[PDB]
């Protein structure tokens, strides 16, 4: 009844999910947004809302009275979910209705309401019928069909009918009958060819059912339609299979040049739409009466009709001229338009204006900028739109459309707001008038010459940079001269050998004055000295390898809570980290939130005031979710939530200025949508997971008293000894410590497995993480904190088979069997010259004591009679060609099964 | 789980008492039918 | 005028080959010192479990000691 992160707003709707005409009077309409569908008012201006699905939606149909809506979802594990309209609040399911069926790609409900039937997608399709009225859960009758018909994308109900239905791909159409007595379904789709006129005919879109006539219409791209008769089984063949219905296509008729695809019939007018702006109404004889057309308008993908009947007024009215022999009054209901460029509009049924509603990015969505300082966000499309919004008022205001074919995806504002920055995938840069979206620069900046992939501003103003998809940097500047400020270009210079993955700004307080740091996938980080830089020559200094066996993904500045400073950086491993704001040295392993993903972008909400100095929190997107995090991070789970969105991949992240809402847009789903918080909805979560260890103790299994938890326990006792030395005359002495040189022992004993280079880090981490406020070095760990190190250190599930198999499958051949092996001798002599350097002796002292040949424990009574068996072991002990599967049985009697999740929050 | 190395030392400590009635032993075998037919093949070889 | 020069890597290639070689070198330390330790264990375990008995690791010696 409360929730952390709420959503209400659509931005967008993907043009090709037909829109419907629900109430009139008060105009309120129905459009689908990736998994949500959304009613919105536009004289109240409000939005209301059906709550998501598994899946982006797949299809929709409204009842004829406007009650109920329908819809479902594509992909897996979908629903049929319906809806009535005035309550607002409805519920209606069908679970479950297909196992593999990717979601119902066509779908109509009966304006007889009692029946609702549907196409699935799947590589052999689906029909079903379903009686909705009842609460019924499983198909009433079924039918699978050839492949050979094709994708049959519409379908449509009779209203002539309860037992009839017609559906079409773009290259066959079929009629349907279902004789419920019978509990058969039957189908045909004959074939249409040259032969039947010896004329084109081509691909057909629609089809639909007759106003008064036992016929079936079809569509055209070609400029035609095609009609069908139905014939039903005569007499004598009652007594035999009656063959079910047939269907012969009486006709053919050319009506216009240009390609239609739209067709529905409204209280005995038929209504037909065209790719290039004219749309017509018939009566059943196909009789013309008159038509919109040539307005700016195109495509129109969308028609619908008031639920409002038309009252009749003519004492004053503005009907027009029919083309009747004479020519009478014309009074439509009241009906929706829209066009394949995502443009919506509303008609006045007397004609007297074409009136246009909310104007929509087009095709795909890239990630919005906010004003920091007043309640604005811009959106931008790939194409020719850059938009802004009061997100309070939900009113849409200034724009500025892009030149032609130019694909646009990075956005920025300047840290002030008085500026704004767009980057353009055709090696393109622009700068921008915070108000006008002026070219600021006479001529836009076209150095680079493909994708930009970042955009940021310094803290000064005079200075902006880019990344480009090239894996090169380019950074920009100001001149000062006659009094002017004129912005120009700075020098490219090509820094990563990978990916970039993030690109920032920094300030020298130091010097007030300005830094630029940039994130790569080929786990090295950089910074360049601005003050030093000239030009072609950005002046490169200072280059560090950040990750290990992994890749990091995002860069910001870490919040100051602390003397020290760092930079927050996160990696495919779900770790995230902080590097040292003069040394950028690493000390803090952290374990990211845990929900599917590793993240893609992080944001910070924004300070008003001591009390956010007081309380910070962090947001961030993965591949498909949003989720916050309050500082400190320590992987507490309780301590973080994320929620899913767009779930065909969410790829950026926008933040209100005055810290309560949040933005995310989509890409392929076309949409933006806002999200309204609640942090102590979070510290309520934070307190289901109690405090002091308890969390911990909950990531371990069997938290304070499992076999493994006092197995560890042992280890800490154990390498106590080892530090005091197995060997002593005194009493013993033990106590909460071990010393560092142990800790890497005690981690391997437990069953984790840090490089050489993993124990530098955690030995950096423990000294230095005190030192600051200590002025200290110290090196006596204590039990909780070790199990916090592992915690965080650790796999974030059990040790898993996947790096084994890249491993071997980046040094191997495929051998015989084609599975991914190496050669006894070359394997050898890699792990001895690669990786990390091994001794000759070590490996095979190493290899000795996994095969058992010493004696145990090589820690008290001597061995020296072993060593010349491992020579000859070598050979004998591994085969010629040695895999995963002979080194994991020869590492491994644990067998690593599966971790599990669903439970967590 | 991770204990191979053990299963060496016990298989020494593995203790050595022999067939403690040999006589015994040996009439079992030559009543094993293998046995039977192995002084069979021993006819044949005859 | 030419993109400036790169500052490189031989290969990217070149960190997957010798990452895959530290993970092979890594789970061979791994496996082989845990051996020692759990072996260790064993024989110290008596030794261990009084050692426990007397006093306790700080958590469990907090609150269970």
């Amino acid at each position: 009844k409360v929730y952390p992160l709420s959503m209400t707003w659509s931005f967008g709707w993907n043009s090709s999910l037909p829109v419907y005409y629900m109430r009139e009077d008060r105009r309120v309409i129905l459009y689908t947004c990736a998994h949500t569908a959304i009613m919105y008012d536009v004289v109240r201006n409000t939005q209301y809302h059906l709550q998501g699905h598994p899946n982006i939606i797949s299809c929709l149909c409204v009842s004829e009275d406007r009650r109920w809506i329908a819809t479902a979802d594509e992909g897996p594990d979908c629903l049929i979910i319906i809806w009535d309209s005035f309550t607002g609040i409805p519920v209606h399911t069908i679970f479950d209705s297909c196992p593999e069926g990717n979601g119902m790609r066509s779908i109509a409900i009966t304006r007889d309401s009692k029946f609702l039937a549907t196409i699935s997608d799947s590589a052999t399709q689906k029909v079903c019928i379903w009686k909705w009225t009842l609460a019924v859960e499983t198909p009433a009758c079924t039918l699978e069909l050839p492949k050979e018909y094709g994708f049959q994308d519409n379908l449509v109900f009779n209203p002539a009918n309860n037992k009839e239905l017609v559906s079409n791909s773009k290259t066959q159409a079929i009629y349907y009958c279902w004789f419920e007595d019978k509990g058969i379904l039957a189908h045909s789709a004959p074939v249409l060819t040259e032969k039947t006129f010896n004329k084109l005919v081509g691909k057909f879109s629609q089809s639909v059912f007759h106003l008064k006539l036992p016929q079936v219409l079809s569509a055209t791209k070609e400029g035609k339609l095609v009609v069908w008769d139905i014939h039903y089984p005569s007499s004598t063949s009652s007594s035999a299979i009656s063959a079910f219905p047939f269907i012969k296509p009486r006709k053919l008729v050319h009506l216009q040049k240009e390609a239609i695809t739209v067709l529905m019939t409204i209280d005995s007018y038929i209504v037909t739409g065209d790719i290039k702006g004219n749309i017509k109404f018939y009566d059943h004889t196909l009789s013309v009466v008159n038509w919109y057309s040539n307005f700016k308008l195109g495509a129109i993908r969308t028609l619908s009709f008031s639920k409002t009947i038309p009252s009749l007024p003519t004492e004053k009215s503005n009907l027009p001229t029919d083309c009747t022999l004479r020519g009478d009054l014309f009074v439509v209901r009241n009906f929706i338009i829209g066009t394949f460029d995502a443009t919506v509009y509303h008609m006045t049924v007397d004609g007297t204006k074409l009136e246009k509603l909310f104007v929509e990015p087009r095709d795909a969505v890239y990630a919005v900028s906010c004003h920091p300082y007043q309640p604005l966000i811009a959106v931008g499309s790939v194409c020719g739109m850059i938009k802004v919004w009061d997100f309070e008022k939900k009113v849409y205001l200034f724009s500025r459309t892009f030149e032609k074919g130019l694909g646009v995806q990075c956005l920025t504002y300047n840290p002030e707001g008085a500026l704004l920055g767009a980057g353009f995938t055709e090696g393109t840069v622009y700068i921008l008038d915070a108000m006008s979206l002026e070219n600021e620069s006479p001529e836009p900046f076209k150095y680079s010459k493909s994708s930009v992939s970042h955009c940021c501003f310094s803290h000064d103003s005079n200075y902006m940079a880019t990344a480009d998809v090239n894996f090169t940097v380019a950074v920009y500047m100001v001149v000062v001269k006659n009094g002017q400020r004129v912005w120009e270009y700075l020098a490219r210079l090509r820094s990563h050998q990978n990916s970039i993955q993030s690109l920032l700004f920094g300030v020298h307080l130091d010097s007030n004055e300005p830094r630029l740091l940039s994130l790569g996938k080929d786990r090295f980080l950089i910074e360049y000295n601005l003050v030093k830089s000239c030009k072609d020559h950005l002046d490169v200094l200072d280059v560090h390898r950040t990750d290990q066996g992994n890749y990091p993904t995002c860069m910001i500045w870490y919040p100051p809570l602390t003397k020290e400073l760092f930079l927050l950086i996160c990696n495919s491993g779900y770790k995230v980290k902080l590097f040292n704001a003069t040394t950028k040295m690493c000390r803090k392993t952290l374990l990211g939130p845990a929900y599917g993903s590793p993240i893609e972008h992080a944001q910070v909400l924004p300070v008003k005031s001591t009390l956010e100095l007081q309380k910070r929190y962090l947001v961030f997107i993965n591949k498909d979710k949003v989720g916050l995090q309050i500082l400190p991070v320590d992987g507490n789970p309780h301590k973080t939530c994320a929620i899913v969105c767009h779930p065909n991949g969410v790829a950026g992240m926008a933040l209100s200025y005055d810290g309560r809402f949040a933005f995310t847009a989509g890409g392929q789903d076309r949409s933006v949508v806002q999200w309204k918080i609640n942090l102590g909805a979070l510290e309520a979560a934070v307190s289901l997971g109690g405090e002091d260890l308890t969390p911990f103790y909950g990531l371990v299994s069997g938290g304070r008293e499992g076999k493994f938890y006092r197995e560890l326990e042992d280890y800490f006792y154990y390498s106590q000894i080892r530090s005091q030395g197995i060997d002593t005359m005194e009493t013993r002495q033990v106590s909460e410590h071990i010393c560092l040189s142990e800790l890497p022992f005690v981690m391997r004993a437990i069953g984790f497995y840090p490089s050489e280079e993993k124990i530098e880090d955690m030995f950096n981490e423990i000294k230095f993480s005190e030192y600051v406020e200590t002025g200290k070095l110290i090196d006596k760990i204590n039990l909780p904190d070790f199990l916090k190190v592992y915690l965080n250190h650790r796999p974030p599930f059990g040790n898993t088979m996947d790096g084994i198999q890249n491993s071997f499958n980046v040094l191997g051949y495929t051998n015989s069997e084609g599975k991914k092996a190496i050669r006894r001798e070359d394997f050898l002599n890699l792990l001895l010259t690669k990786g990390e350097h091994m001794t000759e002796e070590e490996m095979i002292d190493c290899f000795s004591t996994l095969f058992g040949l010493t004696p145990e424990g090589w820690k008290s009574e001597p061995a020296a009679t072993c060593i010349n068996g491992p020579e000859i072991c070598l050979q004998k002990e591994l085969p010629e060609e040695i895999t995963a599967e002979i080194f994991t049985t020869e590492i491994l009697g644990l067998t690593l099964s599966d971790s599990s999740e669903q439970l967590i929050q | 789980h991770t204990t191979k190395a053990q299963e060496r030392t016990r298989k020494r400590q593995q203790p050595v008492k022999l067939e403690p009635l040999p006589v015994l032993k040996v009439y079992q075998d030559h009543k094993q039918p293998e046995y039977i037919y192995e002084q069979n093949r021993q006819k044949l070889m005859s | 005028r030419l993109p400036t020069p790169s500052l490189e890597m031989t290969s990217y290639e070149e960190g997957e080959i010798e990452m895959a070689v530290i993970y092979l070198q890594k789970l061979l330390r791994g496996r082989v010192v845990q051996n020692m330790m759990f072996e260790g264990k064993e024989k110290r375990l008596e030794l261990i479990l009084e050692l426990r008995t007397s006093h306790a690791l700080q958590e469990d010696d907090k609150l269970v000691k």
